[PDB]
């Protein structure tokens, strides 16, 4: 209607590679990271304070 | 004598024919063409995009 933009457009084998590239931002090894750093804060933190 | 009935007949239905069939592409032709120009802005809005 009026300009001719469609809403929505069947995949190409080109927009195929675009939608096998796009993926979510892995976390996982950030929230290795993070719990490791917290476990040993908390490891530190059993002996840090004096008794 | 006069001019051939079967072939001025024949001549004015095939001029008939040809004329409809070159009137109805220049239509479409024309309506192609213009209709050409938007997907061209799309194309460029899509490079915008």
């Amino acid at each position: 209607n009026d300009n001719p933009i469609p809403k929505s457009v069947p995949l190409h084998p080109k927009s195929g590679k675009y939608f096998h590239n796009l993926h979510a931002r892995d976390l996982s090894n950030i929230y290795q990271q993070c719990y490791k750093q917290i476990d040993e804060t908390i490891n530190q933190l059993v002996d840090s304070t004096s008794p | 004598q006069l001019l051939p009935y079967v072939k001025v007949k024949d001549h004015k239905e095939k001029l008939n024919i040809y004329k409809e069939e070159y009137e109805r592409a220049k239509a479409n032709l024309r309506a192609i063409l213009k209709d050409k120009k938007p997907f061209a802005n799309t194309k460029k809005t899509l490079e915008n995009q």
